[PDB]
RNA sequence: AAACUUUCAACAACGGAUCUCUUGGUUCUCGCAUCGAUGAAGAACGCAGCGAAAUGCGAUACGUAAUGUGAAUUGCAGAAUUCCGUGAAUCAUCGAAUCUUUGAACGCACAUUGCGCCCCUUGGUAUUCCAGGGGGCAUGCCUGUUUGAGCGUCAUUU
RNA sequence: GCGUUGGAUUGUUCACCCACUAAUAGGGAACGUGAGCUGGGUUUAGACCGUCGUGAGACAGGUUAGUUUUACCCUACUGAU
RNA sequence: CUCUUAAGGUAGCCAAAUGCCUCGUCAUCUAAUUAGUGACGCGCAUGAAUGGAUUAACGAGAUUCCCACUGUCCCUAUCUACUAUCUAGCGAAACCACAGCCAAGGGAACGGGCUUGGCAGAAUCAGCGGGGAAAGAAGACCCUGUUGAGCUUGACUCUAGU
RNA sequence: CGUGGAGGUCAGUGACGAAGCCUAGACCGUAAGGUCGGGUCGAACGGCCUCUAGUGCAGAUCUUGGUGGUAGUAGCAAAUAUUCAAAUGAGAACUUUGAAGACUGAAGUGGGGAAAGGUUCCACGUCAACAGCAGUUGGACGUGGGUUAGUCGAUCCUAAGAGAUGGGGAAGCUCCGUUUCAAAGGCCUGAUUUUAUGCAGGCCACCAUCGAAAGGGAAUCCGGUUAAGAUUCCGGAACCUGGAUAUGGAUUCUUCACGGUAACGUAACUGAAUGUGGAGACGUCGGCGCGAGCCCUGGGAGGAGUUAUCUUUUCUUCUUAACAGCUUAUCACCCCGGAAUUGGUUUAUCCGGAGAUGGGGUCUUAUGGCUGGAAGAGGCCAGCACCUUUGCUGGCUCCGGUGCGCUUGUGACGGCCCGUGAAAAUCCACAGGAAGGAAUAGUUUUCAUGCCAGGUCGUACUGAUAACCGCAGCAGGUCUCCAAGGUGAACAGCCUCUAGUUGAUAGAAUAAUGUAGAUAAGGGAAGUCGGCAAAAUAGAUCCGUAACUUCGGGAUAAGGAUUGGCUCUAAGGGUCGGGUACGAUCAACUUAGAACUGGUACGGACAAGGGGAAUCUGACUGUCUAAUUAAAACAUAGCAUUGCGAUGGUCAGAAAGUGAUGUUGACGCAAU
RNA sequence: AUGGUGAACUAUGCCUGAAUAGGGUGAAGCCAGAGGAAACUCUGGUGGAGGCUCGUAGCGGUUCUGACGUGCAAAUCGAUCGUCGAAUUUGGGUAUAGGGGCGAAAGACUAAUCGAACCAUCUAGUAGCUGGUUCCUGCCGAAGUUUCCCUCAGGAUAGCAG
RNA sequence: AUAUUGGCGAGAGACCGAUAGCGAACAAGUACAGUGAUGGAAAGAUGAAAAGAACUUUGAAAAGAGAGUGAAAAAGUACGU
């Protein structure tokens, strides 16, 4: 038959990002002299809507330390912070929600965001509304400290990559039924072209794997193995238990 | 509405005149010649196509300098005049 | 009854094709082509429209004398005013401060 | 078409120029042979593909 | 009995077979070796006293120069000095030129007769702005020239 | 020779009941009759269920939606010169 | 109690767009109902996101009944415009073995022609749909062919990838 | 037996007529065929022996061309509609002019454009073809004419995206990448007084380019003018950009201006590097406020129409551009003051000790006003002149009113979002203070005035029931701006003014059968698969409304009454002076009540829901099979499951220093 | 099969523009009033919410199984109808290309072409099948049977014939 | 010494004879179709010579009827047969 809409996606021509209202990458600093020996001072100068994105955004801008000027970032905003307000970055700032500290400098229980999985990335994980992760513990002799993601995943990285103290803003978000069609026309207008969304138990067989019968009905295991193929993989890819997941979930 | 109804619509043009050959056939959002292939530094041609190449091959124009490297081939490419005589 | 017409080849009603109607001295009706409003100069501190300022498109400031670009102040037409009340009382203090922030340290060196 | 281009606009030149009948002088030229102008195109029964 | 239909013939139609033509084609054979950055093949637009084409030509435009020939060219008009002649011709030949806008196409672009830079020169009171005339600036690579880079590296300073 | 009907259910033919009536006989005419109609059923392409099949799909099982072309000639026939 | 399974259909729902038998049986609506609805259920073959049951609101969706309405009908009639029709000008097409009156017989088992009978008189106009097994496409269905293609799968034989 | 070519031969036939063609004339042969005569014709051709093959037609739904019967037949019937007379002409249903009857009805059959076409525009000539009748007419035919820009567009900029280059893949055509893993380039002046431009500083590292005639954007208007051009020509009057610059003014002995408590004022009022700010620059809907034009309307001055009668009447002209001076504003902000008895305040409940209400000031110049432009223009009239170019002379062109009006603009606000609604060129400003500057005279071109220049291409017209695409002058398709009066809720329907049409073969009759439009006594779905079709209903005011429900609905549920004309009454507003109770006048349809009145009619045409009870089925709104299926199918929110922490999941690619998700990070992306 | 050409129709995304009479309904927020021992409950206004609703333009295409059905037209015309402020309509620009795209999914759509587009070439593709196969006369003159065959509409073999 | 459906120059044929021969004997890769790649025709012949019909007449004209030219209009730019 044909090629099915998941590998139609990889070409991505009429599948790619819709990307031109943006506000630009959110990152932090360039890991420089300032942040990884003293702590350097910017201002939160706006905190900003970043289209397709929940969290806003934080413009914080930081004299040059080279130059006469002024140099302009885009942060995620942690709940909390505001416009106007001073954030501290560096290997020697202090625990307040909005600076930006190595995991080495902060206690076990420290609660942040938008940290780097290795150091200098300027930012990796726990970047969607409402998530953080959580410092909890250190191994001082190869500097690491490990984390919990928002995932549940516990992970060790290294004690000088960088976190945002806090957690990220415009949280509860996904708590509100979108209610109508449209809400979610609206919503993946400003992503990417994703939806509506055709059951391949409603396609013919030229289209899917599911696709045919003169009843619908899948026909066969919907869990596909992880070697299968490209034009292969939809369904439950290299699901290891399926149905209702019954009692407490929570990571042990 | 897929015949003439939709027929009314068509008022845009997929190629114009291509510099090179002169042909309209020069695909404007692509920006090459179907025919000649501009601005490839090549020209098109196919061997599954001897009807086209003949319509285009050398002799079909002026032959504004070729026409005449024969004459001069047969005269051993001379230089300078031819003299004078008499009657 | 008296109907117009667009006077450039342009027919469509965008921002750059406003019209106006008017009556000539021939004693007729005619569009005439209307330039886009132009919006007021803003405060760089606070957003607000900065008065004293002249409100032109912006190559038409340089068309334009320089006292319609300016009010005679520190940061004239640039910051506020209220601004600069504001930056001027926290650079006082902030300086101020600073000479008792040094002699405190200055102090505790010398008590320690 | 209507606010052209001059490449246009030189072709349709061309165009007006060879758009009249035979010069009829010719008609009696020694081994003449040419009755009429076979080439004669118009506005409302061909198109001229630009 | 006509009209009508049908058959034959004669003259007239309709149509373009047939016969006879043939500056075309097709096949064979023989001789020869020459496209282009010294801008080719191809394209576009132009050019004649009066041309839409075909053929030719390029703002020097159905042609300029040269050479041979020896009086045309011709649809009409024309010149008329060109006829015992450096000399007619829509002649032949062709060695010298002109060769618009383009095209591998080369300052950058090109659905634009769009937009720079450099040199010499002319005009506007001008090294600087504007306008006219001429002449230039693509890419890879080779030999060479010049100016350079690198504690890659030698020696030489005091 | 002459008549042989009006309805409820069904796409129906058949069947079945109500009712009238003198009677509500049975048949043929390409199982009369689609350039005469209709298009409800059947029997293409959409679609739901049930049964079968690993599946594509199937079903003399049930469902819903689904383009009906032309006469001006000849004869026949009706009338008309 | 007994055979047997991985377990042997639970809550629900039903002659339901799922029930063969079937026009199921009982009730209801009707003069009369293979329709509709409410019931019943050993249900050929109902049933739980293969989602089951319930649901206000919404529907050019399928179905049944009532009121209003009415030429749908009993049962047909009449009127307007434009046609058809007749004239001047203008002027195609489909189709065409040859053609064009039947009865019967025989015959490739349904004749315009053949055999035997009926019969038969120029040239024609409007209508018409009986026939021309009229016309429109080298059967839609069915079979054959050592003819395909779309599609599927532990068919045969391979392959990108992994 | 016959045909095209070949070797031989008959010293074959022939312009005194070869070949070919015609011919119910002749003759030979069983036949394939052969021979003759006659007519037509015009240049070549034949017998016999032999050689050779692209060598013989009725068929192949054969190929190409031609031609019939069909047949003077089907037809030339959608878009309301035509008529009289003159003129021209060989010729007039169809051309032109006059008259009349109508239509489109400002959601146009009006006035312009985008795309597309390409001369169709305009004039003169003119009918063989073409415009399914005609033709004197034409978008036809012939011959000519016609498109004028510093200010309108392009050109510049950037958008999605396209795409060179150092590079990396690829046998290669080439594919990847676009600032990438590159030694990526140019400005400001100083140093020159061999001299023309080498070096001396310091920066700036931004690393192509194409991509919008609707996005961004320097700048022009009115009047006149042509057969056909016009924001392009002419007249007048402006403005922008670049380059030159001199005079005046301003500034300075306190060198780089004063004034104001302040918001801030101004005719000026030096300012390199670098930095920073603003503008460009931004969704949508609602009401409210204001502007413009349009609409309605009084007085007056003109011209026209009607006048048996009636009407101080009906119709119409009374206009003012860009640009410049002064002036003008909601918002916002300053000074004074110090607030409970809380006040101020919007239609919309927001504001005040982080300083309200009050009083007094500052600012933006949208917009408007008066004056300049500018009455000299344009508009409307009267009075003379004369084949003529066409003049000449006069007047008047004035003062008001109204608003939930209509269209458009704009402001201060308010609703909405898991949606929060471009970019770049370009212009200015500020922070900075390198520097350069006066008293025997300097600084100043962001003040005024003055000089020069502004190229290249487009520019006619159509824009559609005939200029585009559908084979065509096709009832189809094809993006947009302007928008009068009445009825009325209305950009509805119906009637009308301005403009524009009056094109669609015609004549005569009115049989059947039709198509489209209507009506029917009594019955009332008995018709039919089925109420298919049709009919019934309808506006508005009041009354009155069930089961059930997610409490929002269901609902215009259902069911009723009322409605014209005329004549009255009542209620609902503005503006003003009031020492520290009222008066006066001007201007609007809404709503309710009451009389009278008519053949009981009145949403009088137009316009305008049938309703009810249930079963099945999909929750809803949305979506598809263009051209037989709109549905119960697809989607959807909601529910649930799966994969994945980037050295990753899913996917792309022949490969790669390749690519999508990704400007992403589990409240995420991918897969059911 | 190989190499080319198409997103002027249409599907979907992206960028930049434009467009949509008049009504009905009356959500939050807000103001005033009334009851009550209290907790608290009520009334009238204001306001202007919604993939809300009546209905034009628009967009769509339900029924007549109406017209037309050698048409105005290779999809139209009339009536009637769906929706009409958003998952709305729509210009231009731009991207995706054939075992490929695109698909709110119909095997739809990808220029009157779609269960694999169009162009050229390989290609005079193969055909046990269907059609046709062109002058005369003279003499002779059949077979539908045998055997083997993926053989049963075909061959080979023997026979019959010259 | 070998190759050669291209190019330039030549000589030829038991070859084709305008539906044949190359698609094209001609203003043929033309005209015309298609967005594009591509597709792609029809179409030769008066006579030795234009001597291409002066002139008259009917007609609005085209033309007709005479005349005329020519070996022939039974060759009249519709043109050999
Ligand atoms: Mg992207
Ligand atoms: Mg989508
Ligand atoms: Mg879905
Ligand atoms: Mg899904
Ligand atoms: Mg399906
Ligand atoms: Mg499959
Ligand atoms: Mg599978
Ligand atoms: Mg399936
Ligand atoms: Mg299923
Ligand atoms: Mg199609
Ligand atoms: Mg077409
Ligand atoms: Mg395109
Ligand atoms: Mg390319
Ligand atoms: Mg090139
Ligand atoms: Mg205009
Ligand atoms: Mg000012
Ligand atoms: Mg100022
Ligand atoms: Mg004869
Ligand atoms: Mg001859
Ligand atoms: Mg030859
Ligand atoms: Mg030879
Ligand atoms: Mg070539
Ligand atoms: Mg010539
Ligand atoms: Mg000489
Ligand atoms: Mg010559
Ligand atoms: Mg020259
Ligand atoms: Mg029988
Ligand atoms: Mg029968
Ligand atoms: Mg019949
Ligand atoms: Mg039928
Ligand atoms: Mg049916
Ligand atoms: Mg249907
Ligand atoms: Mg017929
Ligand atoms: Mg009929
Ligand atoms: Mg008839
Ligand atoms: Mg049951
Ligand atoms: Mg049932
Ligand atoms: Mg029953
Ligand atoms: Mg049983
Ligand atoms: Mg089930
Ligand atoms: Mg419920
Ligand atoms: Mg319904
Ligand atoms: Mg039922
Ligand atoms: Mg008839
Ligand atoms: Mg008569
Ligand atoms: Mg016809
Ligand atoms: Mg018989
Ligand atoms: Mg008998
Ligand atoms: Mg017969
Ligand atoms: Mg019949
Ligand atoms: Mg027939
Ligand atoms: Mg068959
Ligand atoms: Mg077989
Ligand atoms: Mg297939
Ligand atoms: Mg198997
Ligand atoms: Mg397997
Ligand atoms: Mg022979
Ligand atoms: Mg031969
Ligand atoms: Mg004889
Ligand atoms: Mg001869
Ligand atoms: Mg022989
Ligand atoms: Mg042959
Ligand atoms: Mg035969
Ligand atoms: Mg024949
Ligand atoms: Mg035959
Ligand atoms: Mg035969
Ligand atoms: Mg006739
Ligand atoms: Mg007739
Ligand atoms: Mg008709
Ligand atoms: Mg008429
Ligand atoms: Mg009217
Ligand atoms: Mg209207
Ligand atoms: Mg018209
Ligand atoms: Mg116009
Ligand atoms: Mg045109
Ligand atoms: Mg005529
Ligand atoms: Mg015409
Ligand atoms: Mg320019
Ligand atoms: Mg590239
Ligand atoms: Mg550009
Ligand atoms: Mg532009
Ligand atoms: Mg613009
Ligand atoms: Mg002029
Ligand atoms: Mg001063
Ligand atoms: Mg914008
Ligand atoms: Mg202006
Ligand atoms: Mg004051
Ligand atoms: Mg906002
Ligand atoms: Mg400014
Ligand atoms: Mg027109
Ligand atoms: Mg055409
Ligand atoms: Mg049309
Ligand atoms: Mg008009
Ligand atoms: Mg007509
Ligand atoms: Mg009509
Ligand atoms: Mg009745
Ligand atoms: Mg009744
Ligand atoms: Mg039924
Ligand atoms: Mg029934
Ligand atoms: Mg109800
Ligand atoms: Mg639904
Ligand atoms: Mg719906
Ligand atoms: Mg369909
Ligand atoms: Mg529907
Ligand atoms: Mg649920
Ligand atoms: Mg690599
Ligand atoms: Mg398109
Ligand atoms: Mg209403
Ligand atoms: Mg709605
Ligand atoms: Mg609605
Ligand atoms: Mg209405
Ligand atoms: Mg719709
Ligand atoms: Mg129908
Ligand atoms: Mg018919
Ligand atoms: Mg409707
Ligand atoms: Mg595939
Ligand atoms: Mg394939
Ligand atoms: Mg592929
Ligand atoms: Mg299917
Ligand atoms: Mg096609
Ligand atoms: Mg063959
Ligand atoms: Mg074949
Ligand atoms: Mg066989
Ligand atoms: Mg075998
Ligand atoms: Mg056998
Ligand atoms: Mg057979
Ligand atoms: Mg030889
Ligand atoms: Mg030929
Ligand atoms: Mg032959
Ligand atoms: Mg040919
Ligand atoms: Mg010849
Ligand atoms: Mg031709
Ligand atoms: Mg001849
Ligand atoms: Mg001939
Ligand atoms: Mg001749
Ligand atoms: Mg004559
Ligand atoms: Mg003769
Ligand atoms: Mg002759
Ligand atoms: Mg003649
Ligand atoms: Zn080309």
């Amino acid at each position: 038959g044909r090629v099915i809409r998941n590998q139609r996606k990889g070409a991505g021509s009429i599948f790619t990002s819709h990307t031109r209202l943006r506000q630009g990458a959110a990152k932090l600093r360039t890991l420089d002299y300032a942040e990884r020996h003293g702590y350097i001072r910017g201002i939160v100068k706006q905190i900003v809507h970043d289209s397709g994105r929940g969290a806003p955004l934080a413009k914080v801008v930081f004299r040059d330390p080279y130059k006469y000027r002024l140099r302009e970032e885009i942060f995620i905003a942690n709940e909390g912070v505001h416009t106007g307000q001073f954030i501290y970055a560096g290997k020697k700032a202090s625990l307040n929600v909005g600076n930006v500290l190595p995991l080495g400098s902060v206690p076990e229980g420290t609660i942040v965001s938008n940290v780097e999985e290795k150091p200098g990335d300027r930012g990796a994980l726990a970047r969607a509304s409402g998530n953080y992760v959580i410092i909890i513990g250190h191994n001082p002799d190869e500097n690491k400290t490990r984390v919990r993601l928002p995932s549940g995943a516990k992970k060790v990285i290294s004690s000088d990559a960088r976190g945002v103290i806090g957690v990220i803003a415009g949280g509860g978000r996904v708590d509100k039924p979108l209610l109508k069609a449209g809400r979610a026309f609206h919503k993946y207008r400003l992503k990417r072209n994703s939806w509506p969304k055709t059951r391949g138990v409603a396609m013919n067989p030229v289209d899917h794997p599911h696709g045919g019968g003169n009843h619908q009905h899948i026909g066969k295991a919907s869990t596909i193995s992880r070697g299968a193929v490209s034009g292969q993989k939809a369904g439950l890819i290299a699901a290891r238990r399926t149905g209702l997941l019954r009692g407490s979930q929570k990571t042990q | 509405g897929k015949g003439t109804p939709s027929f009314g619509k068509r008022h845009n043009k997929s190629h114009t005149l291509c510099n090179r050959c002169g042909r309209r056939s020069f695909h404007v959002q692509k920006k090459t010649c179907s025919s000649c292939g501009y601005p490839a530094a090549k020209t098109r041609s196919y061997n599954w196509g001897a009807k086209a190449k003949r319509r285009h091959t050398t002799g079909t124009g002026r032959m504004r300098y070729l026409k005449h490297v024969s004459r001069r081939f047969k005269n051993g490419f001379q230089t300078g005049s031819a003299s004078k005589a008499s009657a | 009854a008296q109907r117009v017409t667009f006077r450039r080849r342009n027919p469509y009603n965008t921002r750059s094709n406003k019209i106006k109607v008017v009556k000539t001295p021939g004693g007729i009706l005619r569009a005439q082509h209307v330039k886009k409003l132009a919006t007021r100069p803003k405060c760089g501190d606070c957003g607000s429209a900065l008065q004293g300022i002249s409100t032109l498109r912006p190559r038409q400031y340089a068309t334009v004398s320089k006292t319609h670009k300016t009010v005679s102040r520190a940061y004239g037409g640039s910051r506020c005013a209220n601004c600069v009340k504001e930056r001027i009382i926290r650079a006082f203090l902030i300086e101020e401060q600073k000479i008792v922030k040094k002699v405190v340290k200055e102090q505790t060196e010398a008590a320690k | 078409a209507a606010q052209k281009s001059f490449r246009i606009k030189q072709k349709m030149a061309k165009a007006k120029k060879q758009n009249r009948p035979l010069p009829q002088w010719i008609r009696l030229r020694t081994n003449n042979t040419i009755r009429y102008n076979a080439k004669r195109r118009n506005w409302r029964r061909t198109k001229m593909n630009i």
